[PDB]
DNA sequence: CCTGGAGACTAGGGAGTAATCCCCTTGGCGGTTAAAACGCGGGGGACAGCGCGTACGTGCGTTTAAGCGGTGCTAGAGCTGTCTACGACCA
DNA sequence: TGGTCGTAGACAGCTCTAGCACCGCTTAAACGCACGTACGCGCTGTCCCCCGCGTTTTAACCGCCAAGGGGATTACTCCCTAGTCTCCAGG
């Protein structure tokens, strides 16, 4: 589960990060992807999983960033998206979770929002960042910024992160 | 805030159901407005858990919901309910429901056309769907009670359950 | 009421670390008595999370918490812990511990003492202890904070904060 | 369903739902506390010694008295099997169910013997809803391991 | 040069599909009643306003105990080969 | 009740490393004491908006009652996936 290299990857907005913040940030993808998919095991009344389930378990997702997701769902399933998080390290924290059945587009559903959430969280760092020029993503840069957001911790909130 | 989750244009409780709830909480008066935040809270509530049951009805490619779907959301939640279809003072003895039963089910059917769905529902899927709200509104209110206790005040207005509702939940 | 909880004999949390804790929850000054219930709170959340600790430490028969077990025991409790082993404004922007560290150390081997399981200790559990401990605290701050305003009251007091734990 | 015969339809459907609920999560938090590949009824026998009061004492004696003795044992071994089966992917032992049928049913007798209690003080004979929940209400270490729930 | 992973198949078991009859819901009609809504002193809780001392914010000295290593150490946490012993699956 | 069958978690032995306990030093914060005052307490004297009461529409509810519709059931097909395999090219 160390996705730190595919978050550098994917994070175009420099401002080189601190070692712990890679830590932090794949704790919080895993914890997300262990939450959703206990989530999609309670719902489920069918012994195989399905992606339209993982869609619509997102689909009720306070606003727009719902139907944002799955846009880039689909568009990595089908439109003109690909994906950078190996699908092997994912399949299996899915089995580590589960004893039932999984298709490999739930899968790729997965993968892409994991992409979504890394993208909103990189963004929003950085943003916050800016508001406090400088460089260098530091930690105080996710606390303040997912309060920041209304929607972030009104869905994420809870969660412990480092001081307070 | 609260009061603006309701809308002209939609179905609303009884003013007097409202006032025999707060009774029930044990509250001996209450402020003239304590309707419109209440109101503003269950149809929010209902909001929530009947949009979950609809996913669920939609997931098992359904087309009326079953106790099932209706437990199902209830485990969802975290929250955990034991239940299966199969002057003042002198009044918590009562068991007997507060909210009407038609006006429930329109509510229901309202908020569920809002959702494109015309989705028939049972008499079961009801039954537990008052039962935890009715649940959940009492706590908040006994909450909203207490809170008000500790004010050095006698009394409930608004702005109390208000900030009882800030206290439970977090922003917004 | 947490009056009763805290006992003498054991060690004590200086008061300095109080009015620091409330500057740190945004509070304006501390009273002259919040200290007894804020010291009871710590005192229990601490021992409740020591001995689910221990609790973890009987399972495999070993004798020294590793985070694997702090770890555990947090995530029990349903608390998603996301650290690491590996005038506001003054201090709006720290973040370091504001606890003295060997405090703790004492009031761990004291407590482990009482149950009765002299168990050494690693400081990544220990600094697990600390960043859910500050968390909780200055949550229960918080709260009774907005409360003490919804009074239309600027100051904190004793039954501010006692009602604010019961309100949970 | 054999509440009725250890001592109301409805009542007892409400004991048998409570009973399989604190069974299940019972069961979870085993699942999810342990490391080992296979769990033992001294796992069960530690999440007894966490119950402050004197009540938790009796709870693991009883256990330990049906594990040494045999007690009473009226409970379905297979019923008990099959609901943790449906939520654990792990390996079990018989001596691990023994030990849950006796804490369910000594949760059982003391939920009883309260509503048994709260019903006599409010003068009825019969066994009603109103007067368990009066009773779960009233008990204050009931309240915190129940309060999670509502009927 | 490794290694895990790119194909291959391959069968079964669940996944998808069609029919059916009746139970369970659904809509409607009617009677009326319990309830829901509209006035009314009032008076009692709330609130504007005045007054204070005292609990407490801020400032000053001082210690003493907490932190930063410094070091010897050991104990005891892992790592690695048995075996018998206790479930599982069968008669 | 017994057969066996298996695999697996105690068991013992090694090892090396990381907490542990003490040392010591140093210096920075905790605390206790003074001072001067802001405010929560406390009180007071008027206030206006729920709160019981009362009277007066209405539509929830229940009961029936027809009706229909889709849901739990059964039967049928099929193709999708895990699941083993396999050897081999990219890393």
């Amino acid at each position: 589960g160390k996705y730190g290299l595919f978050i550098k990857r994917i994070s175009p907005k420099d401002a080189d990060i601190t070692k712990e913040s890679l830590e932090t940030v794949n704790n919080m993808l895993v914890f997300l992807a262990e939450k959703l998919t206990k989530q999609a095991n309670i719902i489920i009344d069918q012994k195989t999983l399905r992606h339209d389930a993982f869609l619509w378990l997102l689909t009720d997702i306070q606003g727009e960033l719902g139907k944002h997701s799955q846009d880039f769902a689909n568009s990595v399933l089908y439109g003109e998206k690909e994906l950078v998080f190996p699908t092997k390290r994912t399949e299996n924290l899915m089995r580590k979770n589960t004893c039932l059945r999984i298709s490999q587009s739930a899968v790729k559903t997965l993968t892409a929002i994991l992409e979504y959430f890394c993208g909103q969280i990189m963004e929003a760092s950085f943003s916050q960042a800016k508001k406090s020029k400088r460089k260098r993503i530091r930690p105080i840069d996710i606390e303040a910024a997912i309060s920041q957001d209304k929607e972030l911790h009104s869905m994420f909130g809870k969660g412990v992160i480092s001081g307070r | 805030h609260l009061a603006d989750h309701v809308s002209v244009g939609e179905t609303q409780i009884p003013k007097a159901s409202t006032q025999h709830l707060l009774r029930k909480a044990g509250s001996l008066s209450a402020a003239g407005d304590t309707e419109v935040p209440i109101r503003g809270f269950v149809h929010m509530k209902l909001h929530k858990l009947v949009q979950k049951s609809l996913l669920a009805m939609q997931l098992a490619k359904r087309k009326t919901i079953m106790k099932s779907d209706v437990k199902k959301a209830a485990e969802l939640m975290h929250l955990p309910v034991f239940a299966i279809p199969t002057e003042v003072r002198s009044q918590m003895k009562s068991t007997c429901l507060i909210i009407p039963k038609e006006r429930f089910r329109t509510m229901a059917k309202e908020i569920s056309k809002k959702e494109g769905h015309d989705v028939h529902i049972a008499e079961a899927a009801l039954d537990m769907l008052q039962v935890i709200v009715e649940s959940c509104t009492v706590r908040l209110l006994e909450k909203a009670l207490v809170i008000t206790y500790s004010g050095k005040r006698t009394r409930v207005t608004s702005k109390d359950i208000e900030t009882a509702f800030m206290l439970e939940h977090g922003p917004l």
